[PDB]
């Protein structure tokens, strides 16, 4: 896996956001909007789904 | 000459005479080119600005 | 440069910029998706990583 | 680094990075007044000599 960098690079392709990330960048008080998707993931503080 | 078909009108020369010499004022002319559209305007308030 | 490989796979140590000049395939992959040009981390690791 | 918004600009809804949207400082229309090298990309311009 060390040399495969560039061949796994070769693919001319985005990757969709994972589900964190796309969860991360919501304003401190905006998050709490019904806009925000991500709500329905985040349920519990201990654990992440 | 012609000027509203230019992509930065004579505002931004008016800013310019009277500017001052600090880099806040590089920046602000930065932040002046924030551009208007419906893509711009949803980003931009996605962020608070 | 020549006798030298870029591997970048943790969320951390991930430059954009320094994996695209060392080798070209990934220099590619930045100029199809100028948007993944980002530091914060996001830029898309190989699917191992 | 303040043109752009580090935290969301990353994504696509063309060719175009959406960086390009919101600011015309990473829009590609927006020649700088002088020139020395031609850029890599002209999708939508064209040049009058």
């Amino acid at each position: 896996a060390a040399r495969r960098i560039p061949h796994f690079y070769r693919v001319r392709r985005e990757v969709p956001r994972t589900v964190n990330e796309m969860k991360q960048d919501f304003v401190v008080t905006d998050f709490y909007k019904v806009g925000n998707i991500t709500l329905y993931t985040e349920l519990h503080p201990f654990f992440d789904f | 000459a012609h000027e509203y078909h230019n992509w930065l009108r004579s505002p931004f020369s008016r800013y310019s005479a009277t500017c001052p010499n600090v880099l806040h004022s590089v920046m602000t002319l930065a932040a002046m080119l924030y551009k208007i559209s419906p893509v711009s305007l949803v980003l931009q308030t996605k962020a608070h600005i | 440069i020549e006798y030298s490989l870029p591997v970048p796979f943790h969320r951390f140590y991930s430059n954009p910029t320094i994996c695209a000049a060392l080798s070209d395939d990934i220099k590619r992959y930045v100029t199809e998706f100028p948007h993944y040009h980002r530091h914060d981390g996001g830029f898309p690791l190989p699917t191992a990583f | 680094r303040i043109s752009a918004l580090p935290g969301l600009n990353n994504g696509q809804l063309a060719e175009e990075p959406l960086s390009a949207y919101v600011n015309a400082l990473h829009d590609h229309r927006l020649w700088p007044p002088f020139v020395t090298h031609l850029p890599r990309n002209m999708e939508g311009v064209q040049v009058v000599a």
